[PDB]
DNA sequence: TATAATGGGAGCTGTCACGGATGC
DNA sequence: GCATCCGTGAGTCGAG
């Protein structure tokens, strides 16, 4: 079909590689193509430049790296429950000082995971992803004292666990003081203790308000930098003895060491723009020919000062700011980790120095790599940077890459967090999404990288801007730090040009963020795109300026949730951005070069190129993602076809023809129907069962394990005691499930035997079994077999065996055995569908076709929503994607409307009335008029004021048709709705959350160890939690008894529920429920705890609860 | 505070 | 993740 | 009888001493091959109680027709296991120590 | 101490730092047996006291007691009882309850308002000890055992 | 409607098949729009053999006939064959009413 | 420090050391008090770390052949840039290990796990929590119990009282334990045969009631 | 069982909203 | 009498 476009806004450069900031992040971090002379200090590099040399005398010093290739590739790796990662060799040379001795080798450091094509990795087998984190900048603030209004806090902040913060603030006394490690001492002495003398602060710092007064102490200067170090020493250490040789180390390693105290890059270049100065080192200070050296701190106070006299050119700082607030990426993360783990490794390097032969020592000898693997393990597999894959669709995953955490590491805490914080600071414009973020505790602390956003070397968040000269709009374009934003005025995109030149005499602009009505002479830049100021599920959302912001939010973080379809289409109304989002997610498979398709295969796509060369293309079919959706590539080519580059091969998941699919676009009707959509709920026709729309595969892994026991082997086997043939039917002979065998709740995917614990025979079995006459045999049935509720058909089985060729399990484990089971989901009741506005809706009812409202031709709709939905929502977007959608129905064409930029009313006017021809001219044609239903239905639209009165049927008719409105029949009666109601075809997706997910139900179940309550959750088959709230519920409801069940007889009273149970089955009423063994718990805690807990009666006199067990 | 502290004091007594 | 169930 | 009421109180050392069934003189929690508690550790059996319901540890009385004999040979009385739940031990110190609770 | 699914042995803090107690403790009648000198014995006695401290309150004076390579704080009984995951709050005054389930709502316009529609197999899960004997009842199962076995299995529904 | 469908070297409909581009869900999809019209009364299932191979796009047509059994639409596609492409199909169609899941 | 002991603890320790290093010393030697003393320092303090670390106890030989198995697979994971697999660290144990050997080693030397191990993001999760209790018997297996009791009093009513009384005491329905032909018999006051005998004929009739009512059936699994 | 070896390291940083105890 | 320090609180089910 047609794809017709809108808009007038022509965009001078596309997106971005949408993965660059994860890419382009880790491989400037690793240098694994840059050869070991050509590296730039940065990333691992830099990690060991700093540990590197190490003393104490032998000396151990780094030459280069190299990292190699990896043991096994990216699917072996999934499969075989491994980490994608490359070997990590250095090349080192031990020193003797004395004997001169030079020992040169190449020791191997372990192993560093590798980042995959689309930006992700692959730890222990799982599919992971690194969030970059938000943080403050290091540098030097300056922010308003909350106590003191007149004065000011001077902070100077480093990396994080780089070393510690410092404050510099003026006391109400007058002296300046300095805050260290939660210590306050007077500035002067470390001022003394750099080598200052009272002449020099005099003259620099005299000009001022006689603050520099305060900074004048006599007994300072009275003592030479020697005894001031001594005494500062003796007033940061308590207990600590004072020696010369320890404070200046202590000291020094507090200002002046790099490898301990250390600004970032950014903060270097930052203090010095704030402060007017240049820096040498990274640190505040030096220790230069046997003293200390000051870089910083005169600057600082110089500055502070000047702040607080009020002198011009001198502000406080917006800590909001995203000027002032960077991003640590991958690299950054990971780099950090490896210096720790490089730190430790000198550690234990020194400590093999001190002691062993000194004679014969080799790098080898000297290395433990230990705490570095530890270290990048702990790094990739216990960070809360490193999280599970989002691999629900696509775009979850591409999305997951962007996001921005303020939380994890060094980062903030929730419940300490703010709203100041939280809050969308002025700054956030095209860098950080306003909209997309949860609704929930995180909001504000997690977003989103907007769409043309960069971060730079320095971690800072860059927005692109074209310049702007005389009028004239050139196609230069420069991307700016907030900044450097603050800086200029800034034109908005949508403005009018005629060529590059501004066409009109008031143009509106941005100056600091705040909106400005100016001249064409005024601008220096203009706005490249309206799709820069969003993310990338912001953007997916069509006829987004008629969305309330929060129903914007709501959508946009529910496209995320879209689950794949077999059917899936694109949708009618898009935003053009659609196909950009599955290329840059490398879901589709493209074309090298241009070329001609060999073979085309369900499994697989030949090409052969200009190159004359050979390129097979395998598809992943049918594979488990990590939210259990299945991810497969269909070929979207034929034999022979002759293909460019970059033209399509396979379908990814979630796309149709290389468009983002996340559902499917349904001929919807906005009418309340007898309370079936009441509050939200949604109903919808039972043909979208019929035809398979909204119908998904899922995958779930079910895993067993036979190991070695002191009570003998655990095996796999078909041979399970008392079972028959009907229950071993679908069992091959080694006692794994066949593929392609349905399997429902209750049936076995594998067999296993364990030898059964020691047994006593209680005498009712002994005398049973001589009843009988059979065995007890010594093994039992310990069977995988389907949880409750699951299901669906077999499709694949692996087996891993101890003795058998590039297996080995964990120690103690035999074997391993895995089923893979993959159940085709149509829609039901209780599955949750969504638009991309923000409307969102649980199935309530499925109608039958005859029962759906329908079209006079005899058309019936797919979904009927609720109007009420709508006002309060205030989300309108919806209902224009429906105009033009009904439009893009009957003209079979479908759209692109660019958000903010797009098809306004007119348009689709035009096109609802071409529709309209199509929908009316053939039904004339057909030789049919006007009906009687048509014509009650225009005599009370007529009396609406929607149809101008006197006009011809058909007239009314088109007029109806043009506000989107149409003529709708009742299914069960055949009269016709009494209004017009608006009709259209909607874009809308099943979300992941599933009933047949979430519905569970126990009457008994396993309970816990201590506690003895029932387990939680619905894969332990546990019972659901009444709390205190419930408690408090029952009790104002009153009933005594109900609550006394839940709280005795339903859970933990043991005798009190086997008692209730038998009771039951045998038709008795429950009996008197006794003390909960939770108390009994309580009290034996309190005993432990020496505190004596008694159940008396009324006469003072014990009560024994434990029955006698508990006394001697 | 610090028993560690407190115990290498004690020893840096004799 | 939270509220009336965006995420 | 009915419980009406609920006493917390402070438990002396002979109090203490009353309620364990012995002293716990080892560090030990179970053996690293037979997987069975240890003499006079953290779980041992002649003190907490049998792990099997009417049997002792060695095996020599396996049956509810010995109750609240303690075996010779194993040192273990045989009941319900469940006791394992409810009986109390108890550690000497060799100098007395301050309950935190009071002193912070 | 309880040996899980895998093999492999699971356990509680309070052991641990009932182990500490018992370890300083006999090495304090050991050094005492061997007359050490003061300096000694008191650094042995401090040891004791933080033990007894962190097995009571961990974390109550000074720094917390941690398991080795871990920054987890160990749970002593104070930790136990109070708390918004403590004794009280959590097993007291709220438990996890029997013949209970949970499932998504949508609405019923034809309900009565005494009524609320439930899921066949919820019910059947819920109310299935009356089921069992209701099918002793009838004829559709010699006993109880039988009619659970014939329950458990789906495809032996009826 | 077609009520089964049974393809040799296939265990199950989530399974691709060597040589065909259609993979069996689709092909499954495809087979549901079959309009299989029976000229006999009395006649309440009919197995549908079909049998193709090489380059080609094995279409409705391809089917066996069937005494007293008509296709009425022919022209339904049904899956794309390479080379050495090859499907062996038995489907079974039955007379129903209604909308009976499978 | 970081071998599983506290500080403090190593310095205790080592305080024994250095008890018995006092002990021990022989001035005449001529050799400062540091020498001999380290050695039985270093000597109780690396006792100690064998003694205590390990949560479940391990012998002190043991955990040097656990120690040992270490440093072997670490050289070797050094040499083939890569985790050795059981037969590379059996072969590198020189004779008397094979991997069967080797991997019952590292079984053995397995650590236990804290059940309060947080599983989630937040405070909620602890391990402890989805560990099920085996021990105390379900309300499902208690009832079917019950109800075997019931059916056995019931079969065992259709006989006399003598020969359900024998079945009882020989089964060990009453004391819970087994009686022997001679005790049953001196009992009832008949023949150790005669008691069999009619062990036998309850037994039998048991049988018969069993195949016509068929209610027992169902308990035997 | 013996060359002699004699004071430790990591902190870790954007919450208030306080309650009662303690201090010029 | 009034600044200052230390300890203890900071929503619910669900899955994890
Ligand atoms: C390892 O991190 C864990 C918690 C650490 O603790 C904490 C303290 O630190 C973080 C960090 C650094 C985050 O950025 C979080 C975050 O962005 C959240 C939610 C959190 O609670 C986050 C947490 C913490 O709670 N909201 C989102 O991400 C939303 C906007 C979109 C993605 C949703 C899907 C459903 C997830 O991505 C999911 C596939 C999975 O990955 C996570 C649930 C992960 O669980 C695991 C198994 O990986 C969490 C994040
Ligand atoms: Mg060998
Ligand atoms: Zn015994």
């Amino acid at each position: 079909m047609e794809i017709k476009r809108f808009g007038r806004i022509r965009e001078v450069i596309p997106l971005p590689p949408l993965t660059e900031i994860q890419v382009e992040s880790y491989r400037r971090a690793l240098q694994a193509d840059v050869p070991p002379e050509k590296r730039e200090n940065v990333g691992i590099q830099a990690a060991f430049r700093e540990t590197f040399p190490i003393e104490e005398g032998l000396v151990l010093d780094f030459l280069e790296y190299r990292l190699g290739e990896p043991p096994f590739p990216q699917d072996e790796c999934r499969e075989k429950d491994l980490t994608y990662q490359a070997p990590l060799y250095a090349r080192l040379q031990l020193i003797h000082k004395d004997t001169g001795l030079i020992k040169e080798d190449e020791v191997f450091l372990g192993h560093i995971p590798l980042m995959t094509e689309d930006g992700s990795f692959i730890i222990n087998g799982a599919d992971r992803v690194i969030v970059s984190q938000i943080h403050r900048s290091p540098g030097v603030y300056f922010t308003p004292d909350p106590a003191r209004p007149g004065r000011y806090i001077a902070s100077i902040i480093p990396l994080p666990k780089r070393g510690p913060w410092i404050d510099l603030e003026v006391e109400p006394n007058g002296v300046v003081s300095m805050k260290v490690n939660k210590r306050k001492f007077p500035l002067v002495l470390l001022l003394r203790v750099l080598g200052y003398d009272q002449e020099t602060l005099a003259r620099e710092l005299g000009a001022y308000g006689e603050l520099v007064q305060g900074l004048m102490d006599e007994s300072v200067f009275a003592m030479r930098p020697e005894e001031a170090l001594i005494r500062l020493f003796t007033l940061l250490r308590p207990g600590d003895p004072p020696k010369r040789d320890k404070a200046v180390a202590y000291v020094y390693g507090l200002i002046a060491d790099p490898r301990r105290y250390d600004l970032g890059e950014a903060g270097r270049y930052k203090a010095e723009e704030k402060l007017g100065i240049r820096l040498s080192g990274r640190t505040l200070a030096r220790f230069e020919d046997g003293e200390f050296k000051d870089e910083v701190f005169l600057p600082t106070l110089r500055y502070l000062f000047a702040l607080t006299a009020g002198v011009p050119g001198h502000e406080v700082d917006d800590i909001d700011h995203l000027g002032n607030r960077r991003i640590r990426t991958v690299g950054e993360l990971m780099t950090d980790q490896f210096r720790v783990g490089l730190a430790r490794l000198a550690r234990g390097v020194r400590e093999r120095m001190l002691m062993g032969s000194e004679d014969s020592l080799t790098p080898a000898k000297l290395v433990n790599s230990r705490p570095l693997e530890a270290a990048i393990r702990e790094f990739f597999s216990r960070s809360q940077l490193s999280q599970f894959k989002d691999e629900t669709n696509p775009l979850s995953s591409l999305r997951h890459k962007r996001r921005i955490s303020a939380l994890g590491p060094g980062g903030l805490t929730r419940e300490r967090a703010g709203f100041d914080v939280r809050d969308v600071h002025r700054t956030h414009y095209g860098r950080i999404c306003p909209v997309e973020t949860p609704e929930g505790a995180n909001i504000g602390l997690i977003t989103s990288l907007a769409a043309y956003a960069r971060v730079d070397e320095l971690g800072f968040i860059r927005t692109p801007y074209r310049r702007v000269v005389g009028g004239v709009v050139t196609d230069e374009v420069v991307y700016m730090t907030a900044t450097e934003e603050d800086r200029y005025t800034i034109a908005q995109a949508n403005t009018p040009l005629e060529g590059n030149r501004i066409a009109a005499e008031r143009v509106v602009a941005r100056r600091k963020g705040e909106p400005v009505i100016v001249s064409p002479e005024e601008v220096e830049f203009m706005d490249v795109s309206p799709k820069q100021v969003f993310s990338v599920n912001t953007n997916l959302i069509p006829f987004l300026e008629h969305d309330d912001a929060n129903r914007a939010l709501m959508g946009s973080n529910m496209q995320t949730q879209a689950v794949p379809l077999i059917r899936a289409q694109a949708p009618v109304v898009m935003t053009g951005l659609e196909e950009r989002v599955v290329r840059d997610s490398l879901a589709a498979l493209y074309a090298e070069e241009d070329g001609e398709v060999a073979k085309v295969d369900g499994n697989r796509i030949v090409v052969r190129y200009e190159d004359g060369r050979l390129v097979e293309y395998p598809l992943r079919r049918f594979y488990r993602s990590n939210q259990g959706t299945a991810l497969d590539q269909r070929p979207r080519v034929v034999v022979g076809q002759r293909v460019r580059k970059g033209d399509l091969l396979a379908d990814g998941p979630a796309s149709e023809n290389g468009f983002l699919a996340l559902g499917q676009n349904v001929l919807v009707a906005i009418m309340p129907f007898d309370g079936y959509n009441f509050e939200d709920a949604i109903v919808i026709s039972e043909e979208l069962l019929k035809r398979d729309f909204y119908t998904s595969i899922h995958i779930e892994r079910y895993e067993i394990e036979a190991r070695d026991t002191k009570l003998g082997p655990e095996r796999i086997t078909r041979d399970i005691p008392h079972l028959s043939e009907a229950a071993l039917r679908d069992l091959d002979e080694e006692g794994v499930v066949r593929i392609g065998a349905e399997v429902k709740p209750g049936d076995i995917l594998v067999g296993r035997t364990s030898f059964k614990g020691e047994s006593e025979p209680t005498p009712e079995e002994r005398l049973l079994r001589s009843i009988f006459g059979e065995k007890a045999r010594d093994v039992k049935d310990t069977s995988l077999r389907v949880p409750p509720g699951e299901g669906g058909i077999v499709v694949r089985t692996v087996r891993l065996r101890r003795g058998d060729p590039g297996v080995e399990l964990k120690p103690g484990v035999r074997e391993v055995v895995r089923v893979y089971v993959a159940q085709k989901r149509k829609l039901q009741v209780g599955d949750k569908l969504a638009n991309r506005h923000g409307n969102k809706g649980v199935v309530a009812k499925i109608l039958p076709v005859e029962d759906m409202p329908h079209l006079p031709d005899g058309t019936p709709v797919d979904v009927i929503l609720n109007p009420l939905g709508v006002p309060s929502r205030m989300n309108l977007g919806q209902i224009l994607e429906t105009h033009l959608g009904l439009a893009g129905y009957f003209l079979g064409q479908r759209y692109i409307s660019p958000i903010f930029d797009g098809a306004k009313e007119p348009e689709i006017k035009e096109l609802l009335a071409q529709a309209f021809e199509v929908y009316f001219g053939k039904r004339k044609g057909e030789g049919f008029g006007v009906d009687k239903r048509e014509v009650e239905v225009l005599r009370r639209a007529e009396k609406l004021g929607l149809v101008t009165p006197g006009k011809t049927p058909e007239e009314q008719l088109k007029e109806l048709f043009l506000q989107g409105k149409v003529v709708l029949y009742d299914g069960r009666t055949g009269e016709p709705i009494e209004g017009p109601i608006v009709v259209g075809q909607m874009f809308i997706m099943k979300l992941y959350h599933m009933v047949e997910d979430k519905m569970h139900a126990r009457s008994t179940g396993p309970y816990s160890l201590i506690t003895q309550q029932p387990l939680g959750g619905k894969a332990q088959f546990g019972g659901q939690r009444f709390g205190e709230m419930e408690v408090w519920a029952l009790e104002a409801y009153g009933a005594a008894h109900t609550l006394q069940e839940m709280l005795t007889l339903k859970s933990d009273d043991i005798e009190g529920r086997n008692a209730a149970y038998e009771a039951i089955i045998k038709g008795e009423d429950v009996p008197e429920p006794s003390v909960p063994e939770s108390f009994r718990v309580l009290v034996k805690e309190l005993q432990a705890l020496a505190l004596d807990v008694q159940t008396l009666d009324e006469k003072d006199n014990p009560v024994d609860i434990f029955e006698g067990l508990a006394s001697k | 505070s610090d028993p560690v502290r407190q115990y290498l004091h004690e020893i840096g007594q004799v | 993740a939270x509220x009336x169930x965006x995420g | 009888k009915e419980v009406r009421k609920v006493r917390i109180a402070l438990a002396s050392p002979e109090k203490i001493r009353s309620w364990s069934y012995g002293e716990v003189e080892k560090p030990e929690t179970i053996n690293y091959r037979t997987l069975k508690p240890e003499r006079d550790g953290l779980f041992d059996e002649r003190i907490f109680g049998p792990i099997k319901d009417y049997e002792c540890a060695c095996g020599k009385y396996k049956r509810q027709r010995f109750e609240g004999k303690v075996c010779e040979r194993c040192g273990v009385e045989v009941t319900k296991s469940i006791v394992r739940r409810y009986r109390m031990g108890h550690i000497e110190l060799a100098t007395p120590a301050a309950h935190i609770w009071f002193v912070k | 101490m309880v040996q899980v699914d895998g093999g492999r042995f699971a356990t509680s803090d309070l052991n641990d730092l009932y182990r500490r107690l018992i370890n300083r403790n006999n090495r304090l009648k050991k050094l005492l047996a061997q007359g050490a000198p003061e300096i000694i014995i008191r650094n042995e006695k401090r040891m004791l006291q933080e033990a007894v401290d962190a097995l009571l309150d961990n974390g109550r004076r000074g720094a917390p007691v941690t398991n080795p390579g871990s920054d987890r704080p160990l749970r002593s009984l104070t930790d136990i009882l109070s708390g918004k995951q403590g004794r009280f709050r959590q097993n007291l005054l709220g438990k996890r309850v029997d013949y209970s389930g949970r499932s998504v709502i949508v609405v019923g316009p034809q309900l009565k308002l005494h009524q609320c529609g439930l899921p066949k197999r919820m019910a059947l899960e819920l109310f299935k000890p009356f089921l069992l004997k209701k099918m002793e009842e009838k004829g559709i199962a010699p006993n109880v055992k039988a009619a659970r076995r014939m329950l458990e299995r789906q495809r032996d529904i009826k | 409607a077609v009520t089964s469908v049974y393809i040799e070297d296939v265990l199950h409909e989530f399974s691709t098949i060597p040589g065909v581009k259609e993979d069996v869900v689709e092909i499954i999809l495809n087979l549901k729009e079959l309009v299989v019209r029976f000229l006999n009364p009395s006649l309440q299932t009919v197995t549908l053999l079909l049998k193709a191979e090489g380059p080609k796009e094995v279409k409705a047509r391809d089917f066996l006939p069937v005494a007293d059994v008509e296709i009425m639409n022919p022209d339904l596609h049904i899956a794309t064959l390479e080379e050495g492409g090859r499907l062996n199909m038995e489907v079974r169609v039955d007379r129903g009413v209604g909308y009976v899941p499978a | 420090t970081g071998r599983g002991l506290s500080f403090l603890d190593l310095i205790q320790e080592g305080n024994q050391g250095l008890i018995r290093a006092v002990e021990k010393f022989e001035y005449k030697r001529r050799f400062k008090f540091s020498t001999y003393a380290t050695w039985w320092i270093r000597q109780a303090i690396n006792r100690a770390i064998a003694d205590q670390a390990r949560t479940i106890r391990i012998p002190v030989h043991m955990v040097e052949t656990i120690n040992k198995l270490s440093r072997t697979a670490r050289q070797l994971q050094q040499e083939l840039g890569r985790e050795p697999t059981y037969e590379e660290i059996a072969e590198a144990m020189g004779p008397g290990w094979d991997a069967k050997r080797v991997e019952e080693t590292l079984k053995i030397a397995q650590e236990p796990v804290s059940l309060e191990t947080p599983i989630g993001d937040e405070k909620d999760s602890f391990y402890g929590d989805f560990i099920p209790d085996e021990h105390l018997p379900s309300p499902v297996d208690a009832a079917t119990q019950s109800l075997l009791s019931e059916e056995l009093e019931k079969a065992l009513s259709k006989l006399s009282e003598r020969e359900a009384m024998v079945l009882k005491l020989r089964k060990g329905l009453i004391d819970g334990r087994e009686h022997t032909l001679e005790e049953v018999g001196a009992f009832f006051g008949v023949t150790r045969e005669r008691i069999r005998q009619i062990e036998n004929k309850a037994l039998r009739k048991l049988k018969y009631h069993e195949s016509r009512t068929r209610k027992l059936r169902d308990f035997l699994d």
